[PDB]
This record gives structure tokens, C-alpha cells and sequence, in this order.
């Protein structure tokens, strides 16, 4: 049929079947279901699988690129599909801790890496001097060199970027009430998160409410499921910025 | 930061905003005037659209420049619709700039 | 606690309510509006009724925000049975809460 | 006696309190893997609370300078380590993993009340922070077998001990 | 009694002027429990308030009451039962340690990291003087 005549007819045998609400089918199930219909479809040997498995490969956590819906609408729709249906703002934002999982891989510029940073944080944080209650954002990196890691950690610095990773020192040994402190720290812009194993020692570490946003490009990693998360594939890094 | 204004106080129907820099000499003129529309809010996509009312530059000796704005919320912006009828509560402090272009005109084409 | 009200001063049909601590920051939007009703009381059995009339909420540097909201008593719930009533006196300070579904149905109701 | 050696010790070359005045005061201390991490540590607590001015009531503050020698970075790193937890807040100027030497993290942390003494790791940076204070620096050395070469140019006290432990009673 | 008043007096300082309050941990070995609890109780009863980390009766040994007791200017000193609730006080303290062990013929054994000096005294009364 038409591209409209089927849009209308999709969404409801998947709204019913898991009695979500309606971003969690339009925008979270019906993208995943649009690719593993299209990849056993674009398989060269093996065309027709049995569907006994696919409601459960949709049900991930996972929100997943669709490059259909990429090119019909340019991306100037798309991140604006993406920025309000996981991305809710309200007028006031609450002092929660929350986490910013980006992926950076060696094609990525630091440039337009450091460029998000600065817009994670302006969102993302009040540092008012009149706050009672500051907040910063968590940033965790990863799939990249420490050596390249690193230089991103260093530019930041020298332009006023405060931040704090849990490392006041050479040789420590990582310490998550830094990080805590750093939240708390309207003179600490953010938090920077350098590996996993840094990462879940920090969960334990938080006892107020706890926001997990990770945009990837492939790689993505296991969050724990009791956590509030947003999982966004996107093509390139510049993606991220228009929506947070 | 050309602009550092911040509010400092919510009333029902009133906001007082404290400007703690003004860097940018040409944005107290044209922008910060009465009858000048402000967006205060915490983040680019949820605001609250305030016209000025009153305001007062103070200056001394020692202590710093006073220059507070009395402003009245007008409605909210949810990532480009203006929403008329303001009484959702800002919970203060909250960073104030002077309104786009876009905010200005989505007040009269929303409603 | 998601909020800590607390009534700082009575006069003869005004209360004066003080929020201590606001951590939900979503009773703020929606239940401590302008004409938000609230619950006085220092247990669950008994309480003073009240509509809001006025809030003001101030932050600067060194010390904490302070919210106060103005609120007048309308009426007194005696076991989920509301008894309206101009004149009913809570000595301060009291533990305040906004009123729940039931509570502000019960206003009209049980009359 | 002893007694007779340290209190000619604490007058020949220390002062007292050198005027109380805020100098970008160092002291270079020979840290031996013979030399157990406490007794370092209330040399290191003696210093700080002798050659520091953190009082709120004071409008020119300042901190001390502390330099290691000698000793690996495996126990140069336990000491640091041990010193963090007992909340003696000091900086090095690698203020995040992977960091270059930032030396005015030394400099704020030189005025910051917060900030109890200045750490620095080794002789680069030992000579990276001294071109970047520009106010009166001294130099204190209490060593044993190895004593560090100091530019000529600061003023540099050189000071053997027989041990670690009679350092602590010297300042 | 003296000698826990003279290492209280001197070795505390909870005046209201501070910010930085402390008080000294009292141990004891070597005796019966019988006259540990007579101390304890005739040192409460003079308004020598201490913390044992037994805030109730039947109460698990709580290290938290000897960290907040150490900053509190109300609680004049805390007090340590035996040697297990000494080795898990030490563990809970992150900041700087010192043991001044005063004995007479027996001497405890103190974890080698602590700043520790051993002073054998004639009797328990030189120990009020040296304090």
C-alpha cells in the first residue's frame, strides 16, 4: 500500500500486545522491528525466519537507528522525533545524578566531541550560585584509547572546563565520594566517568534517583535494568548534540 | 557569557531577575527594557516566557552593580510551541537571556 | 520526605506555611499552585483544610531558599468527614502536606 | 646528648616560624625504602600544621611545599593514598587521570584553605613549579645519604639527620 | 575516675568559639567487666557523658555514635569496651590515629600502621601527672 496507509496499522498490534504507552511503541518498538524485518529481508540465503523470536529481539532496551526513517525526513525531524519521546524536559529539572554514556571511537574529532560536552553540561547542570541543591552530569567515554581519552580530558581543563574523575592525584586508587562531592560541587562543571569499572562502583555510591542516557554509534553496553535508561543509536557523534 | 541574569524571586504573577554580569553592553539597551521578553529557564527546550516590567540599576562604592529585573511570566515554551496562560511554577534560581526572534513570534502565531 | 511544609504563623483567617526542605520538585508545579489546598495537621486523623491565597519564593548567596506560602483555613476533616468552618484554631507549628483526592472531594461532599 | 642534637639542629638552620610571613615555602624530604610510611606521615602532619596559616581570620594565607626523594613511586603513591583519607587535602597538579603537570593547581592550592600542603612528585616538576610562583620561594632539604641539587638562586637550607623520625622535632 | 577527668580536660576541646571539636577514646584492659560498668555508670552519673557505640540495650556495636560523638561538643569522650570493638573503631576512623597506651606490668598489642608510644608507669596514679 501507501507510506501512510500503513503507519496507522503497525503501531497498534504492538500497542495492545505489550500495553505500553505511545512513544514506547511508535518510537521504541516499531524503529527496532523496521531493521530485523529489513535484515532477514536484505540476507542473501536466508529470507523467511520464523517470527517466534522476533517480539522478543524488539523488546530491547535499545532505541536503534532507522536509516529509512533518515533519509525521508532529513535529520533535522529525526533528532527532533528522538529529542521528545526520551528526552522529556520539564521547567524545572530535579537534582538527579544523571549519566551521559557517549561513545567515542578514533574517526570521532575531539572538537566535535568537546562541542557535546558543552552542551550536556549547559543542560544538564545548575551550578547557580543561589542553588541550595547543585547538580552536574556524569560522562563516561568509552571504545577509545586512553592516549586519546586523555587529550579530550586535558583541552578540557584548559578552557575553564572544571571536572572531577576520581583521580585527585597520581596514583590513587579510584575513589567514588569525589565524584558525589562533585555533584554536589557548584565550582566542578561535571563528572567524568573513565571506565566500567568506575562506573558501577559509582551506582552504589548514589542513593538518589538515578538517569542512565546512552547514544552510541554500534557498541553499547549493559546497563543494570533496575535503572531509568535511554539507549540511542545515531550515525555520527554531532547527532548526540541536537538531542540532549 | 554575554548575559548573566538569574531569578532571584517568584511571586504568582511576577518574577524579580538579578543581571550578575552584563559583559555585553548592547543586550541591557534593545533586550533588557521594559516591556522586553525574557526566557527563563534551566535548559534549551522547556521555558518560561516573561515580559519586563521594571527595573533598577544600582551602583556604589565598593559592593557590586545592582541591576535587578522585575519581570511577569507570560506562558511557556515546550520545544517551540508557546503555551499561553503562565502560572506554572519556576522553581528559582533559574538562568534568564533575552527572548529569540522565534519565541517572540510563536507567542501570537501558537494561539 | 518528598516535602516539608510547616505552618510558622497563625493570625485569625490567614496561615502563614514555610517549605523547610522540597525534594519532588513535582509538588511544587501542580500541588502548591495558587489555589492548591493543603492539609494542616500533626496526625492523619484530624486537620485543618486551607486553600493557598500567596506564595513567594526567594533564593540569594549564603543562606537557604525561602518558600513561603500564604494560606487561609476554610473548613476541618475529623476522620475523612469534612466540617466546614471559618474559624478553627491549629497552634504552630503544624506539619503540612498537600490535600489528597478524597480530602478536597470531601470539601463539597460531606456538607 | 640527643636532646642537645636536635635543639642545635632547630636553631642553626630553622627558624621558629620565619615571621610567619606567606613564602612559597618547600621541603625536600629523603624518603628511604628503610623509612616506614607513619613516621613520614607525622613528619608530613608536623610540617603542615607548623608551616601553614588556613585560619579564616587571616586575608593572606599559605601552605606548604612537600618534595620526595629517593623512594619508589610504589610507597611514594601508599603515602599520598593514606594521606587522602585522613582528609589532609593536597594537590600535585594532576588534578584527573592522565593529566599533564597543571602547575597552578600548585598555585591556587598555595592560597586555598582547603588545600592543607602541595604535593609534588619529582624533580620536573619540582623545577616547573618554581618558575611558575613568582613570590619568595625557600627551600628546606632534611636528608640522610642523598641530598637533592637546588638552584642556586633560592635561598636553601641543607640539613642532616640520622634518621626520619628526628626530622619531625626540627620544624 | 581522675585520670579519665585530667585526659578529658586537657585532651578535648568543646567549647562553642571552634568548629573543629574533638574528644579522646578511652580504652581499658586487664580488669573485670563488673568494675568496668561501675566506671561507666558513676562517670555517667557526674553529667560525663560518653559514647560506647551501644546507644540501646542489646545493641550491636555501633561505630557510627563514636564517629558523631568524636564532633560532638555535648559528648565529653568515648570509651571502648574491650579489643575487637577497638580494632573495628580504628577501621571506621578515616581520620588521623594516635595511641597513647599507659600500662603497668601488661602491654596491649597495638596494629603496627597507628603512631603508637608505651609508657610503663609505677601505678595508675602517675598516670593524672604525665597526662
Amino acid at each position: 500500500k501507501s507510506f501512510d496507509d500503513q503507519k496507522k496499522e503497525t503501531i497498534q498490534i504492538i500497542k495492545n500486545h505489550f500495553q505500553c504507552e505511545d512513544y514506547e511503541a511508535e518510537h521504541y518498538l516499531y524503529s527496532n522491528a523496521f531493521r530485523k524485518t529489513y535484515d532477514i529481508s536484505c540476507n542473501k540465503k536466508d529470507r523467511r525466519i520464523k517470527k517466534s523470536d522476533f517480539v522478543e529481539s524488539i523488546n530491547k532496551s535499545k532505541v536503534l537507528f532507522n536509516i529509512w526513517f533518515y533519509q525521508y525526513e532529513g535529520r533535522k525531524e529525526y533528532l527532533r522525533k528522538l529529542k521528545e519521546s526520551f528526552i522529556r524536559r520539564s521547567v524545572n529539572t530535579s537534582p538527579y545524578a544523571r549519566f551521559f554514556i557517549l561513545e567515542f571511537q578514533d574517526k570521532t574529532d575531539i572538537k566535535t566531541v568537546k562541542d557535546c560536552i558543552y552542551k550536556i553540561q549547559s543542560n544538564w547542570s545548575n551550578l547557580s550560585k543561589r542553588t541550595d541543591r547543585p547538580y552536574s552530569p556524569f560522562l563516561l567515554f568509552h571504545g577509545t584509547s586512553d592516549a586519546n581519552l586523555y587529550e579530550l580530558k586535558n583541552q578540557l581543563f584548559n578552557e575553564d572546563l572544571i571536572f572531577t574523575d576520581g583521580y585527585p592525584f597520581k596514583g590513587s586508587v579510584f575513589t567514588p565520594k569525589m565524584l558525589i562531592e562533585g555533584f554536589s560541587n557548584k565550582e566542578i562543571h561535571f563528572q567524568f566517568i573513565n571506565d566500567i569499572d568506575d562506573f558501577n562502583e559509582t551506582l552504589n555510591s548514589i542513593n538518589i534517583r538515578k538517569e542512565v542516557y546512552q547514544f552510541y554509534t554500534e557498541n553499547c553496553l549493559d546497563i543494570p535494568s533496575q535503572l531509568p535508561q535511554v539507549n540511542i543509536q545515531v550515525k555520527d557523534f554531532a547527532d548526540i548534540k541536537e538531542i540532549v | 557569557n554575554d548575559i548573566n541574569a538569574e531569578v532571584v524571586s517568584v511571586s504568582p504573577n511576577k518574577l524579580k531577575i538579578s543581571v550578575d554580569d552584563l559583559e555585553e553592553f548592547k543586550i541591557a539597551e534593545e533586550k533588557l527594557g521594559v516591556g522586553s521578553y525574557l526566557r527563563v529557564s534551566d535548559n534549551q527546550d522547556v521555558a518560561l516566557l516573561a515580559i519586563i516590567d521594571n527595573f533598577s540599576i544600582e551602583v556604589k562604592e565598593s559592593q557590586k552593580q545592582k541591576y535587578m529585573i522585575e519581570a511577569s511570566p507570560i506562558g511557556l515554551v515546550k520545544n517551540g510551541k508557546f503555551y499561553r496562560g503562565g502560572d506554572s511554577l519556576a522553581l528559582p534560581p533559574k538562568k534568564v537571556e533575552p527572548a529569540k526572534l522565534d519565541e517572540i513570534i510563536s507567542i501570537y502565531s501558537d494561539s
